[PDB]
């Protein structure tokens, strides 16, 4: 499926997800 | 038309572009959709992961401890202070992980972004004349546009540096605000305060209509809830215009009689606003500002008794000034004494 | 002659004309496509 | 001089006022 | 010598399109529209012109001349 | 009715005389869009020159360039 | 097809959105956990920001020999 | 559909209020916990 | 003059700009002037047609 | 020469009136405390 | 006193003051 | 009946009223020139031009004259330091009388073309009623801009039959008008090159001929038509919009910036040569020119000349004007009337002290004495209770090396905090300001006011733009949208 | 010069000429 | 209440404004001689 | 100053002199 709704959504919600996988590991460190 | 000429290419792609869909794509989409995606998306780049701390040396990051209100996407030092800052370009020299350090992905979301709001401009014309309506939206739009190259491009293209831009976060702002207050005094600029009487104006005509309309209501249905009685495709109103008028003729002294005339009263009083404010930013970025009255600087000169609120205002620009400026510029490589800033006492 | 400069500079134009192509033979694919 | 520059200014706004409420034109229905 | 590259002497026609409305006491003043495919005429030198003799352009009769005076 | 006849309108008659023809299909505007693209890039020329953001060997572009 | 309120219910939508979705999550863990975003961006670990040679706020006050200043100033 | 989307709004909203208390927890502990 | 000092003393004492009650109401202008110059454009960019050109649309 | 058929009227009705004078005298009364400094 | 600001005062009053008049008087003797 | 925003476009219809009004506004906007040249000649100075120069007096149109070559009065002056041989016929007060004898023919042409408005050159044939041949009458006036542009650099700059233009030296010492020749190479683009002005006029000036011809000769496109809507009247206006701020954003960075087109002798130095020590750069290089052969300071300071001492000074800068601070920079503060000498202060084991320049952005800086490797040393406080750093407890004395104080000491604590506080604005000097009865306060040079207006001009021409862009697309729905217009539901 | 000498003038000249243009443009409007 | 029965209508036909506007610009050439003495 | 306002109100008599000519109101017979 390559839609023009789809790669909207998808290239959005890909990045995304990917930085929620940064932030939460970024609380986790220590001074 | 109306002869038979034949189709060419451009002529079949015109066709998919403006396909009916689920989000518009037309021509103007070639321009909008990568420069909006790679503004915000460099936004969200800088303000996670990029530092400051060699541009203005400050801490800007997520991953450097600052928070949603904290973090920004800085603007470049002041040694640039007119470069676009090309990847490629010999300030940077092709590697990307020294091109973020020297703050150019500060450019990169502000040329990005000037480039998005042209195309998403031009994304209301063409919806505009598909649906054959009267352009009115996009000629509103401009003055959002107005204040976007006034304070973003202009401003430093007049001043000594895209240091002093503002730059893309919620505290970084803060001190572009309080920049203009001390060495600037914006707040008697009188095109600042055309510009507040136009936000705080259509805020105040968000208000009254909204709740006007509310409360003059047709009884259409007969359950309470009364937004179920409507029928979008109704050919009568849904409100009263003549009892609305009679109650802030009698509350008010004036009030509207002209259904049409008032929607449009709620176009031009936000949008001569901005564009009354970005005026007043021309003259910032020469340093033509409304700093002094000449009839009350020499009054005061001379007699230590007499002082207004305005006189008040002249001292805590001056506190501003001589405070924050050692670490607010620091290409200016300035430091002070404890001694030569001034103060009250205690 | 040539410098630094100019040779990146020109390496943005030709690095302008892939972008601005390959959009304009993106469309021409898909609209082709029907 | 200009203080009773700015008062003809001031008074003048509230003159219209006065005039834009009782003397308005007299909105007519249908 | 037979020498005509890019179509230069080609006989060009042309199609005409009438005009607008300006007409600002109405409705709506449309557009222009199509109105006829007329057919290149070259080479009449009517002489009531004497700033634009010929009727075309690109007829081959006025770059002879011009081919010549050159 | 007629309009207001001139020795100078009759002269320059001609001139204003074919108010709407033009040439079917396309005409010369591929030719036209090459015209743009260059005058673009020579716009990048002269920006990038004179935002020190290329740097040409005989250009120096200060003051003291003006003199000699 | 799709008009959004039967992809949102469907089972082979959260066939695809459980596994590729925590794959995305987790490789955005790592991508800092490991140091590597240190590295990509440039930003100093709060081990790194002073050096042995500058004990202040760095500055750069040049505009064509910023690349390789900036490289003496990241202790590098 | 097969799931009804009344506890599907209610497992990822509170996934989500879930997610939003780790980084009031983390504004307390760790980087910029001014200490 | 008086408010502009009263602005001044408040955040210089209180910080207002870093209060998220000041940010609602920032975002209850810059909301409420947007969502006013964007229903008033639309309500007259789709007048019906009534009157010429010379005349104005409001009659 | 012909009496030109281009020829139009132009009005200004009270409640415009109203809106044209408040706006000077606004702005007169904004602009008038810089121009004597 | 800015001797030119009285003035320029006055002239900004006074002329597009004069200019509402005229259009408004000819509109209401129709 | 119209709005009253609407009044104009009574002209839109018929041809021959709209050269009647462009006649007629073409008559003011000379007549305004004619006008601003008489009265500003009246009130120009020339007395004075190394010290009170014609940028300072605040002056607008006078500089676009003497830039192109009218450097003679008719009262018998000139501007480098001569009088007048014979001025010519083309002279300041000539030029101001050639303008408004110009109005008056124009008004009259406006005053025929408005009465015969009703012409046959107009009412096409084949079809018997008004219309433009837009395609073509774009030719006919883009060949004569060239011809025009071609004309201005072959003759009126190179100097086979103009005079040149304004060329100087790179510090604004000095230069005039001398003829120059265009340059080809690279050369060409730096805007600091005159050369590059002649060589842009040639060059653009025949490209816009074979436009000319071309624009004459060839059709466009029916694909081309509909699209920019060539048929009417106001696609071309709404262009012409869109044309002109290119052109006033480009003129006003020039002249912010500075350019060979805006030389600093006629409007004043800009801003970016006072924080860059463009100045500085060269009084301390010359400095050391005449020290590297062995002189006394007081030898050297004095061989640096008095104008380029004058260009040092922040009272010159135009961003630190105001808004609603009319009128001259002598009127700020005072005619200038001498150089006071540069200042040197000596510590009481005779180290040499530096003052912190001020940067043109706070209203007022504090004073410091930096040291010769830039550590504060001295200042004048604020708190005077607790202070260790004052100048009391240090002894600082200023020293004058020529202007009008040469080789004097002073130390006053009253007088050298008098002096140090002068130090800031760059170079030292004496005023009067009794003459034009000066407040005190800065303006702000032309170069400062010519910017302000062609940027406000120009961002508020992009709403013209618009707005006249989205009346020629949306022509046909401008009196309101139609009946039925229901057939977009999806 | 009078300060107020330029602008009795100038009150003179434009309100009795903005006096005359109401009226006579009221009337060639009939 | 009533309408009025005593409107009337003012006119200034344009030979009027001439001689109008032609009394105030020629006394105003006079006096203003004296205004500023 | 009051230089080029007396030139003022001299030739601005001599405008209504040139309007009172050629734009007067053309006298209809009958
Ligand atoms: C159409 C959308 C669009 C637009 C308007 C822009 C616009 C811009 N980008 Mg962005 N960008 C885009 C898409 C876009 N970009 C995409 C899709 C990507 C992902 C690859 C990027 C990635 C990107 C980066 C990483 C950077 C930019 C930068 C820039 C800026 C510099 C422009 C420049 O130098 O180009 C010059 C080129 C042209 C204008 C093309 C002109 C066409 C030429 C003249 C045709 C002739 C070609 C011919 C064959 C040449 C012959 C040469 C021969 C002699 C060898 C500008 C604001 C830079 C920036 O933001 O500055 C800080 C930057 O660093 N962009
Ligand atoms: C080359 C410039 C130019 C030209 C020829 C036109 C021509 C036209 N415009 Mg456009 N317009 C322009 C620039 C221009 N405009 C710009 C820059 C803007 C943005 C501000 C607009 C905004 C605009 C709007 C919003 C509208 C027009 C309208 C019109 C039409 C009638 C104008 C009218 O009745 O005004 C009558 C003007 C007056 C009665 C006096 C106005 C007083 C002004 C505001 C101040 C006094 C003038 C000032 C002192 C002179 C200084 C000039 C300055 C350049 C230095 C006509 C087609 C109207 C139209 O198309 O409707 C059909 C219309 O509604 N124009
Ligand atoms: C022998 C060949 C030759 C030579 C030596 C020159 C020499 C020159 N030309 Mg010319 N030219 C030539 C041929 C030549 N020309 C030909 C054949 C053409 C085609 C007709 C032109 C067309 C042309 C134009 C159109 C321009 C020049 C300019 C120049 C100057 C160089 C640039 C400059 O001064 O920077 C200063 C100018 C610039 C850096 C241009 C900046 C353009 C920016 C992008 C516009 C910004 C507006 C935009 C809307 C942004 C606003 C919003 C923003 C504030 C946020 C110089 C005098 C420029 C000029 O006028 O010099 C002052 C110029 O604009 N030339
Ligand atoms: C008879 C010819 C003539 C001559 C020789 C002069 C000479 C002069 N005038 Mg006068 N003037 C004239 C006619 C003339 N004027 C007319 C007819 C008008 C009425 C509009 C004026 C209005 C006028 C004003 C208002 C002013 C002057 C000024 C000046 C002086 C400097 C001009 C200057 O630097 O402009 C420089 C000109 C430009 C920078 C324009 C460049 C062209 C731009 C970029 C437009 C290009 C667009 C075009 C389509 C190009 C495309 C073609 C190309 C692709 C080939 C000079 C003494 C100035 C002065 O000093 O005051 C006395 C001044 O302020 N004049
Ligand atoms: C701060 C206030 C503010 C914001 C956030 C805002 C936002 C928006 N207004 C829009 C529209 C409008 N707003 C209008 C009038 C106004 N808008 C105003 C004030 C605002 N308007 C005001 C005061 C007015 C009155 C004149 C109109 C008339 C419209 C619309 O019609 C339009 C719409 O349709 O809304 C639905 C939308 C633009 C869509 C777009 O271009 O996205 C595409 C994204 C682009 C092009 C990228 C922009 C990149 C920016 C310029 C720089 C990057 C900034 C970072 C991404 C974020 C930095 C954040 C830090 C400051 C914290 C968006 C919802
Ligand atoms: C590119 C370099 C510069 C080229 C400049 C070309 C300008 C003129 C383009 C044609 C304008 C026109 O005819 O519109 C005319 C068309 C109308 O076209 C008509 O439409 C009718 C509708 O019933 C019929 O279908 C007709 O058959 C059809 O001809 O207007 C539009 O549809 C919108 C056009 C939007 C502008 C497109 C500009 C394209 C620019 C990008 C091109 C490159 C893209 C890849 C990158
Ligand atoms: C037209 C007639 C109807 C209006 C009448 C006039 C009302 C407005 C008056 C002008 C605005 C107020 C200016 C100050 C008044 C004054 O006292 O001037 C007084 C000043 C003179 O000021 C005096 O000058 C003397 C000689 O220099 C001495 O220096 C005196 O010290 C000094 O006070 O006159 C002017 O400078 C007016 C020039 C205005 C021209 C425009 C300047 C700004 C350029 C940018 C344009 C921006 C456009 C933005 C568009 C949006
Ligand atoms: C606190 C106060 C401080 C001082 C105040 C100073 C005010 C200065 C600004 C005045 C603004 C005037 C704007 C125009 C008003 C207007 O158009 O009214 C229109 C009304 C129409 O009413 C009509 O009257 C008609 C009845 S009849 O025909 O008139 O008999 C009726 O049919 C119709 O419905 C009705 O609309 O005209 C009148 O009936 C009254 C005459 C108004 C004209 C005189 C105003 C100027 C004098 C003001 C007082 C002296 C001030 C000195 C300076 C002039
Ligand atoms: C040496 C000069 C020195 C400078 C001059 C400065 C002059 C200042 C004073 C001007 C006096 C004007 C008084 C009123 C004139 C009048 O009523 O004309 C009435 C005429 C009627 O003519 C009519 O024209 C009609 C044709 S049509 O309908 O107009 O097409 C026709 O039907 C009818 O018969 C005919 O009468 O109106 C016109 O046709 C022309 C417009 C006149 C209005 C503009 C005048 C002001 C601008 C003057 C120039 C700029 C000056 C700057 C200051 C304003
Ligand atoms: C720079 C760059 C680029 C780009 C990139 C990009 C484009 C990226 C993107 C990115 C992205 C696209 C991102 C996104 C992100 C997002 C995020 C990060 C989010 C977050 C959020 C949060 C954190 C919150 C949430 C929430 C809310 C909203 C509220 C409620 C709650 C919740 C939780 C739900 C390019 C390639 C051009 C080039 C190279 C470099
Ligand atoms: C008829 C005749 C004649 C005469 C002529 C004359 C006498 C002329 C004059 C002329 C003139 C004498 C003109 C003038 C003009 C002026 C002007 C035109 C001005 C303007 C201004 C303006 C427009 C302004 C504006 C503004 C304001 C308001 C403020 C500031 C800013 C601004 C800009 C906004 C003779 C004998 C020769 C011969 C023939 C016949
Ligand atoms: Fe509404």
């Amino acid at each position: 499926i390559f839609t023009v709704r789809w790669l909207a959504i998808h290239g959005i919600a890909v990045p995304t997800i990917f930085f929620l996988g940064a932030i939460t590991a970024m609380q986790f460190i220590q001074r | 038309g109306t002869y038979q000429e034949k189709r060419t290419w451009f002529d079949d792609a015109d066709d998919w572009l403006r396909q009916d869909r689920f989000v518009f794509v037309g021509w103007s989409g070639l321009l909008l959709f990568p420069c909006a995606y790679f503004a915000l998306g460099g936004w969200l780049t800088g303000t996670t992961f990029v530092t400051s701390w060699y541009t203005h040396g400050l801490a800007t990051s997520y991953l450097e401890g600052c928070n949603f209100l904290t973090a920004a996407v800085s603007t470049p030092a002041n040694s640039m202070a007119h470069s676009l800052l090309f990847v490629w370009g010999p300030e940077a020299q092709g590697d990307f992980t020294r091109w973020c350090q020297l703050g150019g992905l500060w450019a990169f979301v502000a040329l990005h972004g000037a480039f998005g709001l042209i195309g998403f401009m031009l994304r209301q014309f063409e919806i505009a004349r598909s649906v054959n309506l009267r352009p009115y939206n996009a000629i509103a739009f401009s003055a959002p546009i107005a204040v976007f190259v006034s304070v973003f491009l202009i401003y430093p293209l007049g001043q000594s540096g895209w240091f002093f831009a503002p730059s893309f976060g919620v505290a970084a702002i803060f001190r572009f605000i309080l920049f203009f207050q001390g060495f600037h005094n914006w707040t008697l600029n009188p095109f600042h305060m055309m510009g507040v009487a136009g936000v705080l104006g259509a805020a105040l005509l968000c208000a009254i209509h909204g709740a006007t309309v509310e409360n003059t209501l047709f009884e259409d249905g007969d359950g309470a809830n009364t937004f179920r009685a409507f029928n979008p495709t109704q050919a009568e109103e849904t409100y009263s215009m003549v009892t609305a008028n009679r109650f802030w003729s009698q509350i008010f002294g004036v009030a509207f009689s002209n259904k049409r005339w008032l929607h449009f009263f709620m176009l031009l009083v936000p949008v001569t606003g901005l564009w009354m404010s970005a005026i007043g930013v021309v003259g910032l970025a020469l340093n033509l500002r409304a700093y002094d009255f000449v009839s009350q600087e020499i009054r005061a000169a001379e007699d230590p008794e007499f002082e207004t609120f305005y006189t008040k205002n002249i001292l805590l620009n001056e506190g501003i000034r001589a405070w924050m400026a050692a670490q607010d510029q620091p290409h200016e490589r300035l430091v002070f004494p404890e001694e030569v800033l001034p103060r009250g006492n205690a | 002659a040539v410098t630094p400069s100019l040779k990146n500079f020109l390496g943005s134009l030709i690095a302008g004309a892939t972008v601005l192509g390959g959009i304009a033979l993106a469309i021409t694919a898909v609209s082709k496509f029907d | 001089m200009e203080a009773l520059v700015y008062t003809f200014l001031l008074v003048g706004t509230l003159g219209i006022i006065f005039f834009s409420i009782f003397f308005r034109d007299p909105p007519r229905m249908i | 010598r037979g020498f005509d590259p890019l179509g230069l002497s080609k006989p060009s026609e042309f199609v005409v399109i009438g005009v607008d409305e300006n007409d600002q006491n109405a409705a709506k003043n449309n557009k222009g529209s199509v109105e006829a495919i007329v057919q290149a005429t070259p080479d009449e030198v009517s002489s009531e012109n004497r700033l634009a003799p010929y009727s075309e352009v690109f007829g081959l009769a006025r770059f002879r001349e011009c081919e010549l005076i050159h | 009715e007629p309009g207001l006849v001139t020795p100078l309108g009759t002269l320059l008659r001609p001139l204003n005389s074919e108010a709407g023809k033009v040439l079917p299909g396309w005409g010369t505007t591929v030719l036209m869009a090459v015209f743009i693209l260059l005058f673009a890039a020579f716009l990048l020329i002269i920006l990038e020159i004179y935002n020190s953001s290329l740097i040409l060997d005989d250009v120096s572009m200060s003051w003291e360039t003006l003199a000699k | 097809e799709r008009p959004f309120s039967d992809i949102l219910t469907s089972i082979r939508y959260w066939v695809i959105h459980s596994i590729t979705v925590p794959a995305l999550f987790i490789a955005g863990w790592l991508f800092v956990s490991t140091g590597l975003a240190y590295d990509v961006f440039g930003t100093p670990r709060p081990n790194e920001y002073f050096t042995e040679d500058r004990q202040e706020a760095p500055l750069i006050t040049d505009r064509f020999n910023a690349l390789e200043q900036v490289k003496k100033l990241s202790g590098n | 559909g097969r799931i009804p989307l009344w506890l599907v709004g209610t497992v990822v909203g509170t996934l989500a209020i879930g997610l939003l208390a780790v980084f009031f927890y983390g504004s307390y502990v760790g980087l910029g916990s001014s200490l | 003059s008086g408010t502009f000092n009263f602005m001044i003393v408040f955040q210089a004492e209180h910080n207002i700009l870093m209060h998220p009650f000041h940010m609602l109401g920032v975002a209850g202008v810059f909301g409420g002037s947007l969502f006013s110059a964007m229903h008033g454009s639309l309500v007259t960019s789709s007048l019906i047609r009534e009157t010429t050109e010379n005349e104005s649309a409001n009659e | 020469a012909r009496p030109n058929p281009n020829k139009q009227v132009v009005e200004l009705n009270r409640t415009s009136l109203y809106w044209g004078l408040l706006l000077i005298f606004v702005l007169a009364v904004l602009f008038s405390s810089y121009i004597f400094n | 006193v800015n001797i030119y600001g009285l003035t320029a005062t006055a002239l900004f009053i006074i002329i597009p003051t004069s200019f509402l008049l005229i259009l408004y008087v000819k509109t209401a003797s129709t | 009946g119209l709005p009253w925003y609407r009044v104009h476009t009574v002209v839109i219809n018929d041809p021959g009223r709209l050269i009647s009004v462009h006649l007629m506004h073409t008559a003011l906007v000379s007549g305004w020139a004619g006008s601003m040249a008489l009265f500003e000649i009246s009130v120009f100075d020339p007395s004075d031009p190394v010290l009170n120069p014609m940028w300072r007096q605040g002056m607008f149109v006078l500089p676009f004259m003497t830039r192109l070559g009218i450097t003679q009065s008719w009262g018998g002056w000139t501007i480098s330091g001569e009088t007048a041989t014979n001025p010519g016929i083309w002279s300041y007060e000539g030029v101001a009388a050639a303008h408004i004898i110009l109005s008056g023919a124009l008004f009259l042409a406006s005053v025929w073309h408005w009465t015969y408005w009703d012409l046959e050159l107009f009412r096409d044939p084949r079809t018997g009623k008004t219309a433009l041949d837009l395609p073509k009458i774009f030719g006919i006036h883009l060949f004569l801009s060239g011809l025009l542009c071609f004309g201005f650099g072959a003759f009126h700059v190179t100097g086979v039959f103009g005079p040149g233009i304004w060329v100087s030296d790179p510090y604004g010492l000095t230069g005039r008008v001398q003829p120059v020749a265009p340059s080809w190479g690279a050369d060409g683009f730096d805007p600091y090159n005159p050369g590059g002005i002649a060589s842009h006029h040639i060059a653009a000036g025949i490209l816009g001929v074979l436009a000319g011809l071309f624009h004459l000769c060839v059709r466009p496109s029916i694909r081309l038509y509909f699209g920019l809507s060539m048929g009417s009247i106001e696609t071309v206006l709404s262009s012409s919009i869109a044309a002109v701020f290119w052109a006033a954003f480009v003129v006003a960075g020039t002249m912010w910036y500075g350019s060979a087109a805006t030389p600093i002798e006629l409007f004043g130095p800009t801003r970016y040569q006072w924080d860059q020590g463009f100045f500085q750069q060269e009084i301390q290089k010359r400095v050391q020119a005449s020290l590297a052969e062995g002189a006394s300071l007081s030898d050297a300071w004095s061989r640096i000349p008095e104008k380029l001492a004058f260009y040092d000074y922040i009272g010159n800068n135009p961003a630190k004007g105001g808004l609603f601070r009319t009128g001259a920079m002598n009127s700020g503060d005072g005619i200038a009337v001498g150089w006071l000498g540069h200042a040197s202060f000596k510590d009481q084991e005779g180290r040499e002290l530096f003052v912190r320049r001020m940067p043109t952005f706070f209203e007022t800086f504090p004073v410091l004495l930096l040291d010769k490797d830039g550590i504060v040393r001295a200042d004048v406080p604020f708190r005077k209770a607790e202070s260790k750093y004052s100048i009391e407890q240090v002894g600082v004395s200023v020293t004058f090396y020529g202007g009008e104080l040469d080789g004097l000491t002073f130390t006053d604590p009253a007088t050298v905090k008098k002096y140090a506080r002068k130090a800031q604005l760059g170079e030292i000097f004496e005023f009067d300001r009794s003459t034009l009865q000066s407040d005190g306060v800065f303006r702000s040079s032309p170069r400062g006011w010519f910017t302000f207006g062609h940027v406000c001009f120009a961002l508020l021409f992009f709403f013209g733009h618009i707005w006249h862009g989205a009346r020629t697309i949306f022509r046909d729905v401008f009196a309101g949208i139609d009946d039925d217009i229901n057939d977009q539901v999806e």
